[PDB]
């Protein structure tokens, strides 16, 4: 029957495509030996589990084939379309040439070689998973793309299955899982396997013996499955949601779903930005059978390689650069307040709540007792004050800059969004938990505003926080004691917006020092007018709102990517503190604790110093030791700890 | 030599060189481990216990890593060890009967013959949670550290197959094969010839017993963004009213995979194979 599925042709040459795909398998020399072949020792070493594919190698190569007048033959123009049919090609490709295992294999090992050597379609004798990574335009410029930055919006329809990179924030994604690719099944009587081949959602067992040696035999001896010789691969999906500033006006974005098998399956975390790279392919669901007009398809992604603009702590390892980074950066001296000038320059002054900011974002130092207990390298910030002086920066600057980050409001879905959570997966039957706005902050940092507006339940939660780095719930299922490790960072406002000179700020303040204790830190951030320094203040905003570059000064703050970069470097030590500070700490903790007490109990009085400002002000010794990249402490940082703790208040005097 | 299709494991070597290291064992882990009297660790349990009518013994893992001769049978039961411990319950009544020849005894053997053994490797290496658990390293000896929520009812298995045939005054007995039953349907031809004709009864049969255990995993390391997780496991019959709500456990077993129906209406499955962990231990 010509009339169904007649004849049609394409300039599509299997023959060449192979042809061309296996010469570059093994011309690779520009970048041991031909380093291809080499990691394909490793793979036969057992060294990795995933292929990495390189597209401006095949660039070069194609680059190398004009130059010498061959004909180019791009693959690259297609490989972009239907790359779902080139992954079994290439993976045949690889297949059919494999170097041979400079090593032996023995009892220590992958306990899977030792079968494949044992019984030495083809998917089972698969080793080796694939994972592509779309080229960086910086060099498809070079020479003269395909893949841009795109939304889960401007899908246009027409870009099924095409390479892309859509980029987004992951909200939730399922806890990892096997999924079958290929069955294994053993005759009872022939002794002889069977490959059922499964690509769907589903299947159905096969029970009857259809066996080769059954054929010819009257009888048909039962046939079963192995739980080892079948084939794995793991399962896990995401779901993208659309960047802020991308959205169209007064335009409310909508959602979408990826899948993602094997190796990269850890290389996700939500709440972070993202470039996806894939494909994007259908899936057989028609709407549910009365709103259909057939044909329809939901739909999906697929994974193959992760980069993201955020580059948490535990990618830290040097290189032969990263340290000539940090090495010029430490030459210009004055690091600590050239720092503390450089975060968030956007506004004016207040270089020690930029150094208090700065000492938050370290953290301090992690001490265990052994004895059935440890304490926190943490720290705890408070910017009491006024309305009218800048507030929200501070905040903003710093989720924007620090990793981990969160932002919450004062009032509205307090009540659990701060909170554990109870839902069931979608893509299996479980009942997960996705925390509150400080569950999806750990190790990192959070920030929060109006803290007088909250509610006594983020007010009990909080005070927990701060101190201990767990979580208490008994409200359901939920009876967990999570951990949060997080670090705290409120701001809010007095009862009168501006400050009461004639009343104490034990007073004006709304919050109770019961919880305040714990806030190691506390700023009082008031203005009285002034002739000469509102001047340069103004001259400062006008500037600044004149265009966005800061003051020109002689001096350049540096990119969030270097300051994360140098934070991360710095929180790899753990110094030590010798006694020569430690007996001065002691005296000056003796003398602060017997003048506040005995005379700060008066008009401009807080409370008293406590343990905890001893345990603040050590951390923060420990973290300008961290920041000198010294393992030791020197008595020329307890000066400045105390000079900070009491200059924060200078303000209260005027 | 003797071996196992797709395995590295030998039967009668591996018993031999169990002996040996039973017959020698004296606190060795005190000297290679560290440097910390008494004498043949091992040998005492086995001269208690067989007065006393047990069938059960534990094992650690610290002594095959310290005697000479058992560093490969650590590997090769870690990765095999439903087949060694099936190994070491025969290398266990060798070595009692091979035991007992040096004394002279009253006449308790009509029971050791008849009974059965079992091992429990319990102190063994550590584990990372579960997220460690990618698919490459299923089906093998693992161990794991967190409390008890939920406790499940008791599930009968079919472990004899009863079977009536509905004439000539015979029953039927058949065993099950690999987790199922398949009924004759014939009617023991001889007597007579109905090729489906049998009956099936259930207060015949015997059944097996089964638990299903809830569990808040606590590990002692976790990644950057982590929540609490709940696992499924099975315990099996002389395991059952061990372990329940209230109590802190570090835990052995055996990490492995299983597919469910998509109804109560046909065999059609789903290509997701959900998780579980068969126990071999508790602590
Ligand atoms: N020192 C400053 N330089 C420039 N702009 C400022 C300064 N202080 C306050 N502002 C402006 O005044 C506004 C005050 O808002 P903000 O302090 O962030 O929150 P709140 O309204 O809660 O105090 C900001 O939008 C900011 O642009
Ligand atoms: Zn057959
Ligand atoms: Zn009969």
């Amino acid at each position: 029957m010509s009339a169904a599925l007649p004849s049609i042709q394409l300039p599509v040459d299997y023959n060449n495509l192979f042809n061309e795909i296996t010469d570059f398998l093994v011309t690779f020399k520009q970048d041991k030996g031909p380093k291809y072949m080499a990691m394909l020792q490793k793979v036969a070493n057992r060294e990795l589990n995933s292929v990495i594919i390189d597209l401006d190698d095949i660039l070069q190569y194609q680059n190398e084939k004009f130059l010498q007048g061959t004909q180019a033959d791009d693959l690259v123009s297609a490989i972009q379309q239907n790359a779902n049919h080139f992954t079994e090609l290439f993976c045949r490709a690889i297949d059919n040439n494999m170097p041979l295992p400079t090593k032996e294999i023995d009892y220590k090992d992958d306990v899977l070689d030792v079968i494949l050597n044992q019984r030495r379609p083809p998917n089972l004798t698969r080793r080796y998973f694939l994972y592509f990574k779309p080229l960086s335009q910086n060099c498809a410029r070079r020479y003269r793309i395909s893949s841009k930055p795109l939304s889960v919006r401007q899908i246009k329809g027409d870009f099924l299955g095409q390479l892309i990179t859509v980029r987004g924030i992951i909200t939730r994604v399922s806890d990892v899982k096997p999924a079958v690719e290929v069955i294994a099944y053993t005759c009872d009587q022939c002794g002889y396997e069977v490959f059922q081949e499964v690509n769907s959602r589903t299947f159905t067992p096969l029970s009857e013996c259809t066996s080769e040696e059954c054929s010819q035999n009257q009888t048909k001896g039962q046939l079963f499955m192995s739980t080892r010789a079948s084939k794995f691969s793991a399962f896990q999906e995401c779901k993208i949601q659309e960047l802020s500033q991308q959205v169209p006006v007064g335009h409310i974005p909508r959602s979408l779903n990826i899948h993602v098998n094997g190796t990269l399956v850890r290389s996700l975390s939500p709440g972070d930005i993202v470039d996806v790279t894939g494909i994007f392919l259908p899936a057989p669901y028609t709407g549910f059978k009365a709103l259909k007009a057939g044909l329809l398809t939901e739909t999906y992604l697929e994974a193959q390689f992760v980069r993201q603009h955020k580059k948490k702590f535990a990618s830290f390892s040097l290189t032969s650069d990263v340290e000539e980074r940090v090495m010029e950066l430490i030459t210009s001296g004055d690091v600590y307040n050239r720092l503390a000038k450089s975060i968030a320059p956007e506004i004016y002054g207040n270089l020690d709540v930029k150094k208090a900011l700065l000492l938050l974002l370290v953290g301090g130092v992690d001490k265990r007792v052994g004895d059935g207990m440890k304490i926190r390298g943490d720290i705890n910030v408070c910017l009491m004050g006024d309305p009218g002086v800048a507030k929200s920066q501070l905040l903003k600057a710093i989720c924007k800059i620090s990793p981990r980050g969160v932002y919450t409001t004062g009032k509205g879905s307090s009540g659990v969004g701060l909170t554990a959570a109870v839902m069931k997966d979608p893509v299996t039957d479980e009942m997960i938990l996705e925390g509150g706005a400080l569950v999806l902050a750990d190790n990192g940092i959070c920030c929060i505003d109006e803290f007088d507006k909250m509610d006594e339940s983020d007010r009990t939660a909080i005070h927990e926080v701060m101190e201990q780095q767990t979580i208490s719930i008994s409200k359901a299922g939920i009876n967990t004691t999570l951990n949060a490790r997080t670090s705290i960072l409120a701001a809010a406002n007095p009862l009168y917006g501006r400050y009461n000179p004639r009343l104490s700020p034990l007073d004006n303040i709304n919050l109770p020092a019961a919880l305040l204790s714990r806030f190691d830190i506390l700023f009082l951030m008031l203005d009285i007018p002034s002739r000469d320094d509102d001047e340069k203040l103004a001259e400062h905003v006008t500037y600044v709102h004149m265009h966005n570059k800061q003051p020109d000064l002689d001096f350049t703050p540096v990119e969030p990517s270097k300051m994360r970069e140098y934070i991360a470097y710095a929180k790899t030590k753990r110094p030590v503190m010798s006694e020569a500070v430690n007996d001065y700490v002691v005296q000056a903790y003796i003398r602060l604790r017997q003048d506040s007490k005995r005379e700060m109990d008066s008009k401009f009085s807080f409370g008293q110093a406590t343990p905890r400002t001893l345990l603040g002000i050590i951390r923060l010794s420990q973290a300008l030791a961290k920041l000198r990249l010294a393992d030791m402490v020197d008595i020329d940082d307890v000066e400045e700890a105390l000079r900070l703790v009491r200059v924060s208040k200078e303000s209260l005097y005027q | 030599l003797r071996i196992i299709w797709g395995t590295n494991v030998s039967i009668q070597e591996c018993t031999t060189n169990f002996r040996n290291f039973l017959m020698s064992f004296k606190y060795k882990f005190r000297k290679i481990l560290d440097e910390r009297d008494e004498e043949l660790y091992y040998i005492k349990q086995l001269n208690e216990m067989r007065e006393l009518g047990t069938s059960n013994l534990n094992l650690d893992a610290r002594n095959l890593l310290a005697y000479k001769q058992t560093e490969d049978l650590y590997h090769q039961l870690l990765n095999y060890p439903q087949e060694v411990i099936s190994i070491m319950d025969q290398t266990i009544k060798d070595c009692m009967v091979s035991l007992i020849v040096d004394n002279n005894l009253d006449y308790d053997l009509d029971e050791i013959e008849t009974k059965f053994y079992k091992v429990r490797p319990y102190n063994v290496g550590s584990c990372k949670g579960m997220r460690e658990l990618n698919p490459n390293d299923i089906d093998k000896l693992i161990n794991l550290k967190g409390l008890v929520l939920r406790s499940t009812p008791v599930i009968p298995d079919m472990k004899v197959a009863f079977f009536k045939c509905n004439v000539c005054d015979h029953t039927m007995a058949v065993e099950i094969d690999r987790g199922v039953i398949q009924e004759p349907a014939r009617c023991e031809r001889i007597d007579c010839n109905e090729p489906n004709s049998m009956s099936l009864i259930h207060n015949r049969c015997s059944f097996a017993d089964k638990q299903v255990i809830k569990l808040q995993e606590t590990p002692d390391f976790v990644p950057d963004g982590q929540t609490p997780h709940s696992i499924s496991l099975c315990v099996y019959d002389e395991l059952v009213d061990s372990c329940r709500a209230g109590d802190r456990i570090e835990v052995t077993g055996t990490f492995r995979s299983i597919p469910i129906r998509a109804n109560s209406r046909q065999r059609v499955l789903k290509s997701l194979y959900k998780t579980y962990v068969d126990v071999v231990h508790v602590k």
